[PDB]
């Protein structure tokens, strides 16, 4: 029972330790978020019509 | 709308204007209506295979386009009903035709819609409780064995706006009724669902309980579980002889249903004649076989397209039963005759094959029908488990092991129950050859063991070594001579004897060994073991001393013991409840020690 | 091996007739 | 009843072997039957194989001989092929087509009954458990036959499995604790095959009440398709129509099987197994199933096949499809042959699939099972004994081994040997394989429960 | 992606239904909202529930994530829900209380794999028998049940079914006995129903148990049985004079024993 | 010896079990942020249409670019009612060019009969003269098959790169 | 970047078992990808297996079944099977076509891959010098595995060779006198299976080095195809862009071949030898040999292919094949199995090309070799002394021959049965080797050099 105690502390700290990933996930998103959303739209709204290559006349 | 029959060749039919048919559609071909099912489209035109003899279908006869699949109509009534290979009521024709042939066309409803049926629903449902598919709504008294728990089909799910009080109804009745979306939906107790779709579970869970055959080498040496997936010979003397009717007659499994694939015409009606009468003690009564089993037969010489769907048919049916909350047990008289139906098709739709004639996708068909067995936890909100454990028979060219279909099975079954030639010529019935067949339940059913029968696995693991060391000395036996072998090596050839002869030999039609109960194999096993490993261990103490004692002198002194093992297989549950057998038993282990302290 | 090339080669010649 | 008038075409687009593929064909019928008339007015028939819009593929069944397009006339008479049957068909010759041979006239039609036969509902066949006295020991102990049961008779070239088939069926009779009436479906067989079948009939007088179908060798090959259907048409109509015990038998499923290839070749259907049509097992099939009773009637089709197996081989398609579809087989040894036993029935791997419910207590007798159980374990072991000794020498053969060989000897010399006119009753065949099981000592007879051992060993 | 084997329309559909289901028994065991600490636990589902919604705006609900759409975790609640439920009913005449219903609800969500709990077998074997004699005929073997199955529901109430009790094995062991044993057995039925009376440490245990008529149809059942092969009119006289009693007793079967013993000797 | 390893094992599994639970919980809130950096793009785009200019010039381009992948001789336009001027000038502009490009003469109708459904972000429909073959150019599927290619360089950009990839190819 | 929309055809022309024949495409490209919209709304997917003209013949993933002409759309998504790999993708479970199946969310692309691979490049192939130990002593001590190297485990149905996969799976690592992972593919594996192998590498706590794809037999068979190659893409990107060293298990390469048959059929190629594909060895060869060390990078893959050799036929062409390509093989005896010992592999007929490579000072001991041979001198003469005592008797023997006895029965009792969670540092192995060696003097240790013995065998 005791020991199972222990191996409950150590859950615990996996369970931190998920946690400290998932802000620190955030966090390295919220700084190249912007970045990643303006060159995204930039290439979506850049549409460069053309046929397809094999085409030929 | 409906096409026209542009071309006809045996079986397959093919029909012009038929634009958006879909694939695996049904149809109805000929003035006479035979069912069909596209197997092929080509622009406009639609190659279908015929469930019926197509002698006189006409170019330009109508071919009516049914917007479903081949489906199975699931509810009351399937229960001790017997069904063509295509869910059509062979007994409701015969009464509806008063004659013994089966009309070409006939469209009698698979699930009767005059029979009353005592349904009751489920009390804590009301107007406006939400519902999806599995959920029993309701029950309907089947019969005194069956409880038919009425399930909401699966894709099915909404509002109950209106569920019908207890009482009678019939078959077509409107006993449920639900919204969803705005649009409302009408359930009656009968719910056609296709034979080629594998029924939704919520999980397939491992299977960890064993399914209980009457033998005891298959029990014991070969086990099979709840939600299996088992291969067994269709060789005489046994198959269809003992191993059918045990499960049938006694079993952990609730429902049984056995499809005759390509049965031949005597031995179908074999079957039709012992199942009906059948019977067995439920509740301290003896109640009709067929209050729990459905048959699905399909003779030899019915239409190909049938016999391919046959299989199909009876797994569906034996879902549907799992889903319920049961423990379906089902048997395919011949997996090799559907494996024939497939190649027959192929060959008429100019396929290229594979080796041996059979089309490439045998495998892929054998696995889409195996691993719909298993045990699973039903979908539905009121939580049940049920399973579907499969028995499917391989009959190949004359006992080809490297036949494709019993490869293709090989690659699929958990356990094969394979054939010893050997032994059905000796009359060894069982006639299982421990050598190639195997179970990989085993490692599954190691917690079941160590909590109900903590010692049989030992015991197992003994025999099958004992077997093999018999298997590696009869060769030098009989290469060279008798004369060389060691004491060890006698006790290991006559403990062999013994056991093959009276532990893994059991004659199904005795009063006393029609079905040997687990609790029976193991103190049996337990009983064999225990004269080994002590005749061993007296041979080898007495090996380097002055006192020798070897085999003979066992066998001399205790000539009795050896009788009574011998006559240990001849316990009958029946009279001899399962306290006196065991401790019949003890006594002979008492006995079995007692000489063998006089010896030491 | 002979049989079914046969057929595979009739089947195209049939092909092509409907064609 | 069809009163429209037949259409005639002279559209013949194309013959190939035995196929004649007719074109602008108004609404073909799938199996309808047509009536060729040659050039030089020979009338010939034929049934459309497959059809295809305007097109049909009509299969002639004396052969395309003979035939041109744009002169021979097929007249489509609009049904499929529908037999004349009568009860006055017992006691008539007919070639394989049904026309009378034996210069009697044109069969008076009782009714018209479509040759493909009418699909037996499974829930009303009566299981046969009614044993066939054969008066054959190696049949009636070992592999008996139940009326109304199927069961071929496997056997090769030069074997003598017409003499086994015409003792079978002069001496078929119930078990004593109503007589057969023989219909026959000779295909290909030799002018004197189907001589020594008639001439047998004839002197056991049974001719009465036997109706006979005779395709021989010269006779057209793509007849024999329909001669097995035409016998078991008429069969069924004596059986569950006119209630009379009716046995078939048919020569050669190899010949038919050959038939069957031919049509398929000439078709350049996708082959199975050796070149034999992918259907064959349904096409056999529907023969074999066309044996049993029914409930209600009083009659019964025990039908008896007989097989060629080419090159001695049980594997070959024909005896494998056929060993699927029937209940058992009845196995002749061309090793027992050469060693002049007669009937050279190997009861190893002959077995009969409906034996078990037609013997017992009741029916034969209380040990039945038990003496053709040892039997055949006892012969089993003498000659796996045998090819022991044939390596090693009978100098190292033991004594149970000794044993062994003396009862396959006796076996093969008392119990499966027998006169060809000696019917034995089946309790006359359990004395021998009785006085056969007496030489081991009772401790040898596993298979026979001592109740039984007790009861009839010691005498 | 296909959740579990299941379509993802198909998986919350099956997440909506049990939050309805888990709604359904939890009004059908306590209507009366007295299970304050069930309802706490299981609050997040039964809000959907106790707020009145549409079955499509619970499917958008657990769509989107809002709804618990656990589909294994839910069908873990519902079970432990479902076999509390079955507790309730299979003993339903002889409702239990508050406590002990909590209590059985801690074990209960304690346990590992309640499916395959004692607990879970128990509560079937319980359940075998209430279906047995749902619809079952006057006869011993079934009058014999209905009083050990009725005393069953009264312990089973009075001490849970967590608690492994000697009495509540020994009753689950007689009743499968008598369930199985054949109907023909009418001396074995008779021996272990009054094997059953004797061991029982409580001298009359059909008290308050069984309605007074079934009581008298027992007692009007031995004296039947006993009254074949009287060597005295007196004697059967003396077997309807006991006939006064009002339940079985096992001093009532002693006195029967006294008799019987007397007809031994006479006969 | 046999309880206490069956205990130790027991509780290895249970760790086991957390760890991996752990780990695609973590993979779950990666998959979640990267879900709402594309709804906010969605959003975003269904903000840009309102640019009437640059809207403008996207129906032109969308418009052309489903003309050159479909190069059938007729063809018909499905798009927004209120962007139904808009998509016409489109149609206008692209038809010259079109033939230009192609050499090949060709007709551009516009569904006046069947729009596309008022909640899309934007963008077209172009099907062939027999409505067999359609190529949709909506921003919805434009912004959804330009961002599952480009998932590399946003969980890259996102995320930070790959400490352990050395080679790129 | 493809930027140009999808084209979506309803221009089905016909549907022939898996195949929908599509008509007018644009342009359409051979092995492209085209997820097809039932009439119903289902979604599949599915591959152009020939492209010809305007046509476009795609092979649905899922049956045909449902599918229709006039109502059945298929888009082409414009690209061959491009999968996303990452190093997230190490610690989950995915199906044969990569979605996951353990549900976690979609992989997020570090690179979009072919899943077809270009074969390594033989002048920049290294050869694979250190060894990978598994824990399996037979495998450890007798048949060491090369950091690089390709060797089969055959055995047949019911054997546990998936167990010993698991196993190996659980148990593989460096010799460690986190660069490691392992890639499962698993091929046909009925669910029972499937789930054995995700629940024990769950539980286990191994996952974390370890990606399973699973192709239950249920699945479709194009994705079983797909699925070595997905297995294989993602090792690729593991050991030659990430650096670390794969092991690639890949079960039931029979049930590969199967599938390769399959779609062989489907394209309508005839079968080659024994029903195969005439190019099965390349398509294996181009499975197995993406593997080994390369120049400049730290990284590998092993391979170990999982075989069941059907019939027990070594000749089959699956294993001849397979032996062909690969560089050893490792047999589990049916025997071994009988007899209930586990691990049942098989040490004389097994071999491993590259043991002298994998073993050696630095790479596992000095004794590895010496060891290895002894033993397996040992064990060939110890089942030549077992045959022998069959015929002379247990007296008879020398004392020589009672020590051979003795270590065979040791040997077969401790060396090889290991049980399934005994996990054996290679060190552990060499000391049990030793500890049988030790049964014999030093003077019958003729194959280990006096320089060894005198420093490994005392104590």
């Amino acid at each position: 029972q005791a020991a199972m105690g222990s191996q409950g502390n150590l859950s615990a700290e996996v369970e931190q330790a998920t946690r400290r990933q998932v802000q620190g996930m955030q966090s390295s998103q919220q700084r190249n978020r912007e970045r990643v959303l303006t060159q995204l739209l930039g290439m979506v709204c850049d549409v460069r019509p053309q046929v397809h290559p094999n085409y030929r006349i | 709308t409906f096409g026209y029959v542009h071309g006809v060749s045996g079986p397959v039919v093919t029909a012009c204007d038929m634009a958006g048919a879909a694939m695996y559609e049904l149809v109805r071909v000929g003035h006479s209506e035979l069912v069909g099912e596209i197997i092929r489209l080509e622009g406009d035109m639609a190659t279908i295979q015929v469930y019926e003899e197509t002698s006189g279908v006409s170019v330009g006869d109508p071919v009516l386009r049914t917007g479903k699949p081949l489906s199975v109509e699931l509810g009351p009534g399937i229960m001790g009903a017997i069904f063509d290979g295509i869910q059509r009521p062979l007994s409701d024709i015969s009464s509806q035709t008063q004659s013994i042939y089966i009309p070409r066309g006939v469209n009698v409803s698979a699930l009767s819609r005059d029979i009353k049926w005592e349904f009751i629903p489920s009390k804590n449902l009301r107007v406006g409780s939400h519902i999806t598919g599995g959920d029993i709504y309701g029950i309907v008294n089947e019969n005194s064995l069956i409880k038919h728990k009425i399930m909401l089909p699966p894709r099915s799910r909404g509002s109950v706006t209106y569920i019908a009080p207890p009482g009678n109804y019939d078959a077509s009745d409107v006993v449920l009724e639900l919204e969803f979306e705005g649009v409302k939906e009408k359930l009656s107790m009968v719910q056609v669902w296709p034979v080629r779709q594998v029924r939704p579970v919520t999980e397939k869970l491992p299977a960890n309980h064993p399914l209980l055959t009457g033998q005891r080498v298959l029990d014991a040496l070969f086990p099979c579980v709840q939600g299996g997936t088992t291969a067994i010979p269709g060789a005489f003397g046994c198959g269809k002889t003992v191993i059918s009717q045990s499960l049938s007659k006694y079993s952990n499994s609730d429902v049984i249903i056995y499809v005759g694939c390509g049965e031949r015409g005597n031995e179908m009606s074999e079957v039709l004649r012992d199942f009906p009468e059948l019977t067995m003690e439920v509740d301290g009564k003896v109640e009709s076989i067929m209050k729990r089993t459905a048959l699905v037969a399909n003779t030899s010489n019915m239409p190909v397209a049938a016999r391919e769907a046959s299989i199909y048919t009876g797994i569906t049916l034996s879902e549907y039963f799992r889903d319920m909350g049961y423990h379906v047990s089902m048997m395919a008289d011949s997996t090799s005759r559907w494996a024939e139906a497939l190649r027959e098709i192929s060959g008429r739709l100019a396929e290229m094959p594979a080796d041996s004639g059979y089309p490439a996708y045998l495998g892929a068909r054998l696995a889409s029908f195996y691993e719909r067995a298993g045990r699973v936890k039903c979908l539905g909100n009121p939580e049940r488990e049920g399973s579907v454990s499969i028995v499917g028979a391989v009959s190949p060219p004359g006992g080809d092991f490297s036949d494709p279909v019993t490869s293709a099975t090989l690659g699929i079954v958990q356990v094969f129950w394979g054939l010893d030639k050997k032994l059905a010529q000796r009359k060894h019935f069982p006639s299982v050859n421990w050598l190639i067949s195997y179970s990989k339940y085993m490692r599954a059913l190691d917690e079941y063991y160590d909590k109900h029968f903590t010692e049989f696995v030992p015991l197992r693991t003994k025999a099958k070594e004992i077997l093999q060391e018999e298997e590696d000395l009869a060769e030098i036996v009989q290469l060279v001579g008798k004369a060389s072998l060691a004491e060890t090596d006698k006790i290991t050839l006559e403990v062999a004897k013994l056991i093959k002869d009276d532990f893994l030999q059991q004659n199904g039609y005795t009063p006393y060994d029609r079905f040997c109960p687990f609790y029976k194999t193991v103190g049996m096993l337990s009983n064999m073991i225990s004269f080994y490993d002590m005749a061993r261990r007296a041979v080898e103490t007495t090996a380097q001393s002055d006192n020798k004692i070897t085999w003979s002198i066992i066998r001399e002194h205790m000539g009795e013991i050896l009788y009574k093992l011998s006559s240990m297989k001849f316990k009958d549950p029946v009279k001899d409840g399962e306290a006196k057998i065991k401790a019949d038993y003890a006594q002979l282990l008492e006995d079995m020690q007692n000489a063998f302290r006089s010896l030491e | 091996f002979y049989r079914l090339k046969k057929i595979q080669e009739k089947k195209k010649i049939i092909k092509e007739k409907s064609e | 009843y069809l009163s429209q008038p037949r259409l005639t075409y002279k559209t013949v687009s194309g013959v190939n072997g035995p196929l004649v593929i007719l074109d602008h064909v108004k609404f073909p019928r799938y199996a309808e039957i047509v009536h060729l008339t040659l050039p030089d007015g020979t009338k010939r028939s034929g049934q459309v194989l497959e059809v295809s819009g305007s097109k049909a593929v009509v299969q002639v069944f004396e052969g395309t001989s003979g035939i041109d397009a744009k002169k021979t006339s097929c007249e489509f008479t609009g049904d499929i092929l529908r037999t004349p049957v009568s009860e006055d068909m017992l006691g008539r010759v007919f070639n394989g087509s049904g026309k009378p041979i034996d210069r009697g006239p044109v069969v008076l039609a009782e009714d018209f009954l479509d040759i493909m036969g009418q699909p037996i509902n499974p829930q009303c066949r009566i299981y046969p458990e009614e044993m066939i006295q054969t008066g054959i020991s190696a049949i009636d102990g070992m592999n008996s036959i139940a009326r109304g049961q199927k069961i071929p008779i496997f056997s090769a070239a030069g074997l003598p499995h017409n003499e086994i088939a015409a003792q079978i069926c002069r001496q078929a009779g119930l078990v004593k604790k109503e007589n057969f009436a023989i219909v026959f479906a000779a295909m290909g067989v030799n002018m004197e095959t189907a001589r020594f079948f008639k001439s047998d009939f004839e002197e056991n007088g049974s001719m009465d009440n036997v109706c006979l179908f005779l395709n021989l060798a010269n006779d057209p090959t793509i007849e024999r398709i329909i001669t097995p259907r035409l016998a078991l048409t008429t069969a069924e109509f004596l059986a569950y129509q006119c209630e009379k015990h009716v046995l078939v038998i048919l020569t050669d499923m190899s010949s038919y099987a050959e038939a069957l290839r031919e049509v398929s070749a000439a078709r350049e259907e996708v082959p199975g197994r050796r070149g034999f049509p992918g259907y064959m097992y349904t096409d056999l099939a529907t023969i074999y199933e066309r044996a049993g009773r029914v409930e209600g009637r009083n009659g019964s089709i025990t039908q008896i096949p007989i097989l060629t197996m080419p090159n001695d081989d049980i594997t070959h398609p024909i005896p494998d499809l056929t060993g699927y579809i029937t209940e058992g087989q009845i196995y002749v040894d061309r090793q027992l042959h050469n060693r002049q036993i007669y009937p050279p029935i190997n009861v190893l791997p002959s077995l009969s699939r409906l034996m078990k419910s037609a013997i017992g207590e009741g029916m034969t007798r209380k040990d039945h099972a038990d003496v053709s159980n040892q039997l055949y374990a006892c012969y089993a072991i003498g000659k796996d004994v045998q090819a022991m000794k044939a390596v090693v020498g009978e100098e190292a053969l033991t004594s149970d081994d000794l044993l062994y060989l003396e009862f396959l000897q006796k076996f093969e010399k008392n119990f499966i040997t027998q006169g060809p006119y000696e019917n034995r009753t089946v309790y006359e065949t359990l004395d021998i394989g009785w006085q056969l099981l007496r030489i081991f000592p009772k401790e040898m007879l596993k298979r026979i429960p001592q109740s039984t051992l007790s009861e009839f060993y010691p005498r | 992606i296909k959740m579990g084997g299941l379509t993802s329309e198909q998986y919350h559909s099956q997440v909506v239904g049990k939050i309805g289901y888990i709604a359904r028994c939890m009004q059908t065991i306590d209507p009366e909202n007295n299970l304050k600490k069930i309802r706490e636990d299981y609050q997040d589902v039964l809000i959907w529930a106790e707020k009145n919604y549409r079955f499509e705006e619970i499917l958008e609900a657990s769509k989107s994530g809002k709804c618990p759409n656990d589909l294994d975790a839910l069908s873990r609640r519902s079970l432990i829900l479902q076999e509390l439920l079955r507790l309730v009913s299979s003993i339903s005449p002889f409702k239990m209380k508050l406590d002990l219903i909590e209590s059985q609800y801690e074990k209960m969500k304690q346990h590992v794999n309640l499916w395959k709990s004692d607990y879970h077998v128990k509560l079937n074997q319980l359940n075998q028998l209430t279906d047995y004699l749902k619809n079952a005929a006057p006869t011993p073997k079934n009058n014999f049940l209905r009083a050990m199955t009725s005393v069953l529901q009264m312990q089973i109430a009075q001490y849970g079914i967590t608690e492994d009790n000697e009495g509540i094995n020994q009753l689950f062991k007689l009743g499968l006995h008598l369930l199985a044993m054949a109907n023909e057995k009418i001396d074995e039925q008779y021996h272990l129903f009054k094997g059953y009376v004797k061991d029982q440490p409580e001298e009359s245990p059909f008290e308050g148990i069984l309605p007074a008529e079934d009581q008298k149809i027992l007692v009007k059942t031995m004296i039947d049985y006993a009254m074949p092969k009287l060597s005295s009119k007196v004697l059967q006289d003396k077997l309807s004079a006991l006939s006064s009693s009002d339940v079985l007793t096992k001093t009532l079967l002693d006195s029967i024993d006294r008799i019987v013993k007397e007809n031994e000797k006479l006969n | 010896e046999k309880k206490e390893k069956q205990i130790e094992q027991q509780k290895k599994i249970q760790m086991s079990n957390l760890m991996n639970q752990a780990r695609l919980k973590v993979l779950r809130a990666r998959d979640d942020l990267i879900t709402d950096l594309l709804n906010e793009a969605k959003q975003r785009l269904s903000k840009v249409v309102k640019d009437t200019t640059r809207y403008q010039v996207l129906l032109d381009g969308l418009v052309l670019q489903g003309l050159y992948q479909l190069l059938e001789p007729r063809m018909i336009v499905r798009c927004r009612k209120q962007d139904f001027p808009l998509v016409k000038a489109a149609v206008q502009k692209a038809i010259p060019m079109y033939k230009i490009a192609t050499k090949k003469d060709v007709d551009v109708q516009i569904d006046l009969e069947a729009y596309l459904p008022e909640d899309i972000a934007g963008g077209v429909e172009i099907y062939n003269g027999d409505r067999k073959i359609k190529v949709s150019n909506t921003l919805e599927s434009r912004l959804d098959l330009i961002a599952q290619q480009m998932m590399p360089e946003v969980r890259g950009a996102l995320f930070g790169a790959n400490a352990n990839r050395k080679f790129l190819d």
